[PDB]
């Protein structure tokens, strides 16, 4: 069968949230590294992670917690097949949903190969 | 008509109530030096005890950190 990276579903889920979200009201802003260095993605990944989840439980519904989960399920799979001095994600700026999630493909697109 | 009491302390944090009313979204926010822990929500919302009608603001997974900017100088 064909091995798919999975980023690309990980792109997708994504997309879907983006869909999902707006018929809701989420207003959270959120920490948004805008530009990764290569340097730090990982750090950077691991951010964009921790942040979605804030998306999931403010949204208070089965399909985006379903789909949030599959995301970083699919996320932490690649990411386990050490950066220094990066920043903390809480030194990042924080932007709303929109931008986060643009923000979010931006990122997963270094690690597609 | 029900309404919700003043919402409980969060650590490091503080929280002004534009709307007491039931199902209203309110917010907390860290206090100066301190910042939000990422993947952690400052959202409360007023809440209804189905069988009580008494209404209440649900507890944020807000966490507020000491600024990790300030945690290297000092």
């Amino acid at each position: 069968a064909m091995a798919i990276s999975n980023w690309v579903n990980v792109i997708s889920d994504l997309k879907k949230i983006e869909d999902l979200i707006q018929s809701m009201h989420i207003d959270a802003t959120l920490y948004t590294e805008s530009d990764v260095h290569p340097s730090c993605k990982v750090t950077a990944m691991k951010c964009f992670l921790l942040e979605l989840q804030v998306i999931s439980l403010e949204s208070g519904d089965a399909s985006i917690h379903d789909t949030v989960e599959n995301l970083i399920i699919l996320a932490n799979n690649s990411l386990s097949s050490t950066e220094s001095g990066c920043k903390e994600c809480e030194e990042l700026e924080e932007k709303n949903i929109k931008e986060f999630l643009q923000s979010f493909v931006h990122i997963v697109q270094m690690f597609i190969n | 008509s029900i309404t919700c009491p003043p919402p409980m302390s969060v650590e490091h944090a503080d929280i002004w109530v534009k709307s007491y009313s039931l199902y209203s979204r309110e917010r907390y926010i860290c206090n100066s030096g301190f910042k939000r822990k990422a993947g952690t929500s400052s959202l409360t919302e007023c809440v209804l005890n189905k069988a009580t009608n008494v209404a209440h603001w649900t507890t944020p997974s807000l966490k507020c950190i000491r600024d990790p900017a300030l945690v290297h100088q000092r």
